[PDB]
RNA sequence: AAUAGAUCCGUAACUUCGGGAAAAGGAUUGGCUCUGAGGACAUUAAUGUUAACUCAGAACUGAAACGGACAAGGGGA
RNA sequence: AACCUGGUUGAUCUUGCCAGUAGUCAUAUGCUUGUCUCAAAGAUUAAGCCAUGCAAGUGAAAGUAUAUAUAUAUAUAUGUAGAAACUGCGAACGGCUCAUUAAAACAGUUAUAGUCUACUUGACAUUUAUAAGGAUAACUACGGAAAAGCUGUAGCUAAUACUUGCAUUAUCCUUUUGGAUAAGUAUUUGUUAGAAGGAAUUAUAACAAAGAAGUAACACGUAAAGUGUGUAUCAAUCGAGUUUCUGACCUAUCAGCUUUUGAUGUUAGGGUAUUGGCCUAACAUGGCUAUGACGGGUAACGGGGAAUUAGAGUUCGAUUCCGGAGAGGGAGCCUGAGAAAUAGCUACCACAUCUAAGGAAGGCAGCAGGCGCGUAAAUUACCCAAUUCUAAAGAAGAGAGGUAGUGACAAGAAAUAACAAUGCAAGGUUUGUAUUGGAAUGGUGGGAAUUUAAAACCUUCCCAGAGUAACAAUUGGAGGGCAAGUCUGGUGCCAGCAGCCGCGGUAAUUCCAGCUCCAAUAGCGUAUAUUAAAAUUGUUGCAGUUAAAACGCUCGUAGUUGAAUUUCAAAGAAUCAUUCUUUUUAAAAUCCGAUUUUGUUACUUUGAGUAAAUUAGAGUGUUCAAAGCAAACAGUUAAAGCAUUGUGUUUGAAUACUAUAGCAUGGAAUAACAAAAUUGAACAAGCU
RNA sequence: CCGCCCGUCGCUCCUACCGAUUGAAAGAUAUGAUGAAUUGUUUGGACAAGAAAAAUUUUUUCUGGAAAAACCGUAAAUCCUAUCUUUUAAAGGAAGGAGAAGUCGUAACAAGGUUUCCGUAGGUGAACCUGCGGAAGGAUCAU
RNA sequence: UUUUUUUUU
């Protein structure tokens, strides 16, 4: 009778809500972001504090245990894939000190931004949102797209979008300006 | 009928829950007696047939000491290890006290040793006086309830005479 | 009325079977056969699910209909039929034979094999009988009652049973270089040769059993199958060879291609 | 008028703790066939002489009715 | 994220609670709502009542076919079918709800060596025959009443419905071969012997007595002998009933309960499928209890599971699945392997239908829907297409189930814009800021593809389709906790506001309005409950001189807690300077200089049985995510691999958890228990 | 200190307790009585089938058997008594609490003008007073 | 020796 498929949270309240400090840097966040409300930068540190919680456990686990380099370099291989930090991150202790700016990077509204294609990381949201972008074989116009590092090296402008080889421009003006062309011609 | 409705082991009692259920049963008892030989046939629970006797006259006894066997037939009941009452209203059961005639086991002691396998048994003066009157003192020992057939064999020895020490300081 | 039940929820079924989860709620009760429910599977998911021949359970019974699939080189009609853990299986036009065995993880999948094999199976004896005439009669893991057996074979004896005379070819006993494997314990899908027994008074015997990568485990007496002797496993084992290759070092091959 | 003798059971409020109390309220008691149990006198563990009315259960039976007459509390708030 | 803040005062430090804060898969409600995916939904209270319609039926080689239709060489033989009916199976599944329920159910762990078991599989069997007998439907003809899923006589026929009944095998002897000997399967009784398990009165065998039910008087047709249906016994399968042990909320203003009326056990017997006071007759007075019995309450079905969680913990669990219960309340029963069944029946209680007034028929806590209750809960829709069940098993069914409708229960993604120049501001020709003016995308209409049982939705492509993108986002505040106003007008202890502290008598920063800002956002308030906060329930981890709290004091049972003491150390290889690994060092039985066991329990280490869903987590780009358990690989059309022309390959659904209790297991430390002298030993010799 | 404050008595409102009423109601247990339905057994006893005779009928015998009745047994349902649990009526009584201010008195806080307080007992319109034996939380850490 | 009292913010 119910529903078997299981669903789940994101972003969890923040609790105390009215903190000037906090309140602050979240304004300083969704600013450097670009991004549209707080719900975004709410969900974020659960995403980045989930697998904190996964170092925390870890790391009281003692060296050579079965569970404990298992665990870490399944959580290894994740980070290097994500690609939050370099090679020359590569212990427990260095993937656990991680902030929310480097987990935000890797969204697609700033990398497409960082490419460049806008001039602003609102222009670059409002155009991944009008969708005209391609991310390589795949069609994407979601903002909170997570590129791991091997999808970087094929980021570019979408296919059928009209600066991508589709329909050159307004129909409306185009049909217009033909029009009053051969009216005169 | 079985397994409820009972206080525990501490007094306390169980108040009633989960109604009877079928395979429970608990199927009126009966009480056959001498007369003519009919039976009738229960439907146990998995269609396993039960030949249940309401009304018996005959069937097999065995003498234990020479290992044998005899069709026969039951005179009368006169004990019975349970109530008086039954004894008293000719029922049988599986340890009832029955008198059998002697005339079959002293035809077959003749043909076989002669004289009023493993044989030479010597046999008893007590079984031999009852022989000669006529009528033995056998407790049947199968169940009439269930097989529907009053089966048993010939008691002697100290039994016995346990048996009739207890029957005939005594009236 | 509290009859038996003639259902089986998706949810309920065996961990092996793999039902998707969304794919309705309610799985196919194997019918009473050979084996029982928890230790053999119906021959709808094992050509539905395992071999995906077959997507619907009308075309499964539409295939089934036709006398292409035998059991023991039997014929079968029964849609919820269970298979059994050791077994063979034959599709005559196509000319296949498939013996169900285990896998390292613990799940069962049928395995290629020649019509020579095909006609080599094994079954593990669990009792004998003795019935009228001081005759023994022994019957094995696959419901099946062999009378006159061999008086050197015993009750946790494997004895070979050819499929078309059903006969007895020779008994293997429980030596400690007897090849066996474990048929539902925690252990499940390790092939072994197993190191030492423990007789324990009147409780569940235990035999510590001996890995190739000299791992020892102990697994109960009442679930193990005596595949062969040290010579040899006289059953072609699957891919994975019956060697539980360690979860950990598991990541480091899959990773390499 | 209503039971009322007797045995078995059971007995409230209240109380001065003594009572209330035979509280209230029940079953039985007919019959005969029965059965059993409970003192004084003698013998080198037991066997003989000789005096009770109190209980209990199986019967069936009698016109399903019985302290068979006489004799005898009506209770409760 | 192992967190605090306002309030006792003229001011201070405490205790202390109140209030604030956040979460809830936790309910209802107010305001608002452009999109998509996803989907709880009459449990709370009334396990109350139900109009209505449906929810269990079933025939593809194979039971019975002169109702009947059709085709082959010609009334001859085959056929294909087939309404009704007889027969067989199912209908005891499923679905709903949680009233009852307190060592009961349930959960883990055992046994059934104390039992039953449909279909299926595997083995297999004993005391007129060129094929036996009646007994009946549908149907024919007369009806009854208002009717039932109502019904009589006459006649008939069949079947796999019912009932009788037709070889032969084994053993002993001279010793391939001839004689003689005997014929009961289950089940019961009496007397014996006796491949396994752990223990048999086991399997089984021998004798003496009984002894059912069968071993086919039935139907279709596969190898270039077969099948269906039915049958005796055994084993498994699908299960079920009993059953060992371990575990439960509050309450002593529940201290003694049970025992004629079985309570505790013995014997004997009935009954059951089997054990059993389950019951009966006799016998004995026993059984439980401060370690909380017996009672009482629960707005208590139990479980895995949910929320909150640094760890401890606290609360919830009717509800996706397991187990138990019920079908208005009890009780009884046939059938059937399986029911004390209830969309089966019987009787009472309480409701309630038709009625010609005689009599019949009923249980929506099944699916929709209505009434009653209530803060509160959907459509009297479509489909067996998906899963699965039933059957005489492909084509037929299934209010199971799926799909769709309502649905700000919740949950996930995500619109309400972005861009270049002047004007201004900031700054050394860089950022923001009222104008122009164009690109780009959705929302929307339609058309199509795909999609679906059909339809709808999503996605895909093409046309109209944004400048105040009029294609417009609100909720609650702006004294403190706690951000935003001594900004402006109206009212003036009245109105009101205010979770707490407090404001309101003219300058109201707290009321009523406007502008602005503030917090969140298609979401935000309100009420109740619960969790953390709460170290204000404190085992971790509270307090008791004065805030609450040491009994007036002492004795003392249960409980809790209890001095020390019985086997040390030395020697050797390996990482960095240390750390780490291995052997023995008394006595007693074992092996001809050496071969090796020496308390119990708690406790502790490992394992096997550890259902799934859920939990953390693997791997896996549903446009990410909520997901789900996939998918990936070269392939405008061929190469490899292998097969002696073709055949695709690799894969994933693992891991830890499943009490604390049970099984096995190493154990030196710490705890207990025993042996330890009013005597008890061991060795040697002789005696029985 | 022109501080604070206490009680009796006043008025309004709210909550709970007692309450005669053989209180009632509802249920749930135990007792006794009645007892529908019904298992099994027994007694039956419409015929439906057999066996004999005469050449359409009859006597007798054997099963199976429908109505109906009796007996234990399961037991619905109703009533008596007792007990337990849950609501409500109830004339009236006696309290407590909250209200913005009311009257009388001066009780405590200073040696509060009589130090305060405890237990107990008695008296009083009230706070209060008094006796006995205690404490300092005293107004005394002190010949 | 005697000395009672002092609305409401």
């Amino acid at each position: 009778p119910k529903s078997y498929r299981n669903y789940s949270k994101t972003a969890r309240n923040p609790k105390r809500p009215f903190e000037k400090e906090r309140l602050d840097q979240e304004l300083k966040l969704i600013g450097e972001y670009g991004l549209k409300n707080k719900r975004e930068i709410w969900r974020v540190q659960y995403l980045l504090a989930k697998i904190r919680s996964a170092a925390r456990y870890l790391l009281t686990l003692d060296e050579k245990s079965s569970k404990r380099i298992f665990q870490g370099e399944a959580l290894l291989r994740r980070m290097v894939r994500q690609g939050l930090l370099g090679e020359n991150e590569e212990k427990l202790d260095y993937v656990l000190g991680l902030t929310l700016p480097k987990l935000l990077e890797r969204r697609l509204q700033t990398k497409v931004f960082k490419l460049g294609l806008a001039k602003s990381v609102h222009h670059a949201r409002v155009l991944i949102r009008q969708r005209h972008i391609r991310v390589g074989k795949q069609m994407v116009d979601i903002p909170s797209f997570l590129v791991r590092v091997d999808s970087e090296k094929h980021i570019d402008f979408a296919t059928t979008s009209p600066f991508g080889g589709a329909r050159p421009g307004r129909v409306k003006r185009k049909s217009l300006k033909k029009q009053k062309e051969k009216t005169e011609a | 009928r079985d397994g409820r409705h009972k206080l525990r082991l501490t007094g306390g009692k169980k108040k009633i829950h989960k109604k009877k259920r079928k395979y429970e049963l608990g199927r009126p008892p009966s009480n056959t007696k001498l007369g003519s030989r009919q039976v009738h046939v229960v439907r146990g629970r998995g269609r396993n047939y039960k030949y249940r006797a309401i009304k018996l006259d005959s069937g097999s006894f065995s003498w234990p000491t020479f290992g044998i066997s005899k069709n026969t037939r039951i005179i009368d009941v006169v004990y019975n290890a349970s109530n008086n009452e039954l004894v008293r209203t000719k029922t049988l059961v599986k340890n009832c006290i029955v008198v059998i005639d002697s005339h079959p086991f002293t035809t077959w002691y003749e043909n076989t040793f002669g004289t009023t396998i493993g044989k030479s048994k010597n046999i008893d003066p007590l079984l031999l006086e009852q022989f000669k009157q006529g009528r033995v003192l056998a407790c049947i020992s199968s169940r009439p309830g269930q097989c529907g057939k009053a089966d048993g064999y010939i008691i002697e020895g100290d039994e016995l005479l346990f048996y009739k020490r207890k029957m005939d300081k005594r009236n | 009325g509290k009859g038996i039940k003639k259902h089986l929820k998706r949810v309920n079924a065996p961990s092996h079977w793999m039902l998707n989860k969304m794919g309705g709620q309610y799985a196919p009760k194997t019918s009473s056969g050979p084996h029982k429910l928890l230790e053999s599977i119906p021959l709808v998911i094992l050509l539905r699910n395992r071999l995906k021949y077959a997507l619907t359970f009308d075309e499964v019974k539409m295939i089934l209909i036709q006398k292409i699939v035998k059991v023991d080189n039997k014929v079968r009609t029964d849609c919820t039929f269970p298979v059994g853990l050791m077994d063979v299986i034959h599709i005559t036009k196509s000319n296949e034979y498939f013996r169900l065995l285990y896998d390292i993880k613990g799940r069962f999948v049928p395995h290629r094999i020649t019509n020579e094999e095909s006609k080599y199976k094994l079954c593990k004896v669990k009792k004998i009988l003795l019935r009228k005439g001081r005759l023994s009669i022994a019957v094995t893991h696959d419901g099946r009652s062999i009378p006159y057996i061999h008086p050197d074979v015993k009750v946790n004896d494997t004895v070979r049973l050819d499929l078309e005379t059903g006969k007895v070819l020779e008994h293997l006993k429980f030596q400690v270089g007897s090849l066996v494997m474990v048929t539902a314990g925690h252990s499940v899908g390790r092939v072994g040769v197993i190191s030492s027994i423990d007789k324990n008074m009147g409780t569940y015997d235990i035999i510590h059993v001996k890995d190739s990568r000299n791992k020892v485990f102990a697994t109960r007496l009442s679930n193990v199958f005596v595949i062969g002797d040290n010579t040899k496993p006289y059953i072609s084992l699957p891919r994975e060879k019956g060697i539980k290759l360690d979860i950990i070092e598991e990541r480091r091959n899959r990773l390499k291609a």
